[PDB]
């Protein structure tokens, strides 16, 4: 939750002059409330867009368009405060629209968009756009929330975004398990561009059962910059046992972003 | 007793949040409690989905319990009784999620 | 700016977390009290995951499971040499989450 650029932004439109002023989610209307308030927004809607920084990197940006309700209280509206709330971490991120010029008519629809909130990949957020001034104590709400859900790093266009490139779904390790000698297996897989260790976890189960006869872990030291992207090969001696035919080998990476929680890859052999 | 409307964060996360709500052995769901009289309006609260944690099979292990982890935070609550508007601080216990524990 | 009151709403509030949660969890953690005189609350506690994996009832660390923390953005008032509140990112505790696996 942050706005990709500190660049200035535009909320003006044919008929309206306003500017966007960073705002804590506190407003001079919440305290020192004005007498006559405006009506809620209507048609709040949130889509998924992706924007570049000035540097190469690109993030998933939340695109908030809402329109202005068509009634008399428009006269008295003087801005709208947006609030993005990440549910996990109780993090709120506000900006605020401010109209230099009031508007007295509803001749055609007053639509607003704002897509400069950067968003995390698997995250659910609750965007909510209050109208300004804010309701007097014990008055009508005049805002409009809408839950928003960002798809995991498997989204066709998502996975190609910076936060998913780091700890990236772009890293696939061609995983090769060769039966080899009896009581011996040789696993190969290609590795990432980060000098952080890995871990293979070979567990073998009785066929048709979820108990494990044999389980062996193998630490792999942090790759040197020269070794990046070059398959690594580990030969492990399996348990000399009958019925211990079914083998699951999974690989866990520890990339800086997501360290320890990274997704793992399980290949399984059956006899 | 004056509180500066100004606020600043040196605490920008710069890390990755994770969708562990449902991947937990003690899963929970979130609820956005909303009060127009306090700042911030929205405070997200979580409640445990089950009474016991959840095994690897998917079945609920009754023997170990799903329990709430709580955090102390401040919200400013504005009271308006009368013509006067006046707000004081407030310690509120947001439930952040749930963890799995061995009963005693 | 903004008018404060005696405040301290429901200051006398007791956390309902099952005592010793940090220890009895399948994904236990350490609590770090960092102390500041001019932040309120003055005492800052932050939790640290103890084991990369999660602990079975037997007490031995399972690696097929990740132990991952829960963070909250929270509100505190920073005192001045003038009272202003500002956001602090606290890690509250840990939960046991089943890792996400990709099969081929
Ligand atoms: C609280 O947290 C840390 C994290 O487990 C623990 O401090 C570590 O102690 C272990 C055991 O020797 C070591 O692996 C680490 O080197 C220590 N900390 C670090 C990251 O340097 C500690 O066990 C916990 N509390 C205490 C002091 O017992
Ligand atoms: C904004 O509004 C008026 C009328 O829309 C426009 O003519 C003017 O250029 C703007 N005000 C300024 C000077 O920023
Ligand atoms: C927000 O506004 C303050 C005051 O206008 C300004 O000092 C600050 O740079 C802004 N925050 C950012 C960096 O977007
Ligand atoms: C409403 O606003 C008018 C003009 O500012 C003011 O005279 C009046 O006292 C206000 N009413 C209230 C809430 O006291
Ligand atoms: C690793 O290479 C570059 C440079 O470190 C990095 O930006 C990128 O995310 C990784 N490569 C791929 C294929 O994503
Ligand atoms: C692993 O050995 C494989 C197959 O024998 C070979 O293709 C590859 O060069 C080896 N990887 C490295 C760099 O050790
Ligand atoms: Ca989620």
């Amino acid at each position: 939750l942050r706005l990709l650029d500190h660049r200035a932004l535009v909320c003006s439109q044919p008929g309206l002059n306003c500017t966007v002023k960073n705002s804590t989610c506190l407003d001079d209307s919440w305290i020192h409330p004005r007498n006559l308030t405006p009506s809620s927004p209507k048609d709040l809607q949130i889509q998924l867009h992706f924007a570049h920084t000035q540097q190469g990197d690109l993030f998933p940006v939340a695109h908030i368009e809402w329109t202005l309700q068509t009634d008399a209280s428009i006269l008295y509206l003087e801005g709208a405060e947006l609030s993005v709330l990440q549910l996990n971490t109780n993090e709120r991120l506000c900006v605020r629209f401010e109209f230099l010029s009031k508007l007295r008519h509803h001749h055609r629809r007053w639509r607003f968009t704002f897509s400069h909130f950067v968003v995390d990949p698997d995250q659910e957020y609750e965007v909510t756009v209050h109208h300004l001034p804010k309701p007097i104590p014990d008055g009508d709400p005049n805002h409009q929330s809408k839950n928003f859900l960002v798809p995991d790093c498997e989204h066709a266009r998502m996975k190609v975004t910076t936060p998913c490139m780091s700890s990236g779904s772009l890293w696939d390790p061609n995983i090769t398990v060769e039966t080899l000698e009896a009581h011996q297996l040789r696993v190969s897989f290609t590795l990432w561009n980060e000098s952080t260790h890995y871990q293979i976890l070979l567990t073998s189960f009785p066929h048709m059962e979820n108990h494990s006869c044999f389980e062996h872990m193998h630490h792999i030291p942090a790759p040197r910059p020269e070794e990046f992207h070059q398959r690594s090969n580990v030969t492990l001696t399996l348990r000399n046992l009958k019925g211990c035919c079914r083998h699951q080998v999974q690989i866990q990476p520890f990339f800086s972003s997501c360290l320890n929680d990274c997704l793992r890859h399980s290949a399984t052999v059956s006899c | 007793m004056k509180l500066d409307i100004g606020i600043i964060n040196e605490n920008q996360r710069v890390s990755m949040s994770r969708n562990i709500e449902s991947r937990s052995t003690s899963p929970w769901n979130y609820t956005v409690t909303w009060d127009p009289n306090r700042y911030p309006s929205e405070v997200v609260q979580a409640q445990c989905r089950n009474l016991g944690c959840i095994n690897a099979q998917g079945k609920e292990d009754i023997s170990m319990n799903s329990v709430p982890i709580q955090q102390e935070t401040l919200v400013v609550r504005r009271k308006h009784q009368g013509c006067s508007v006046s707000f004081q601080l407030e310690k509120v216990l947001v439930t952040v999620g749930c963890t799995c524990v061995t009963p005693v």
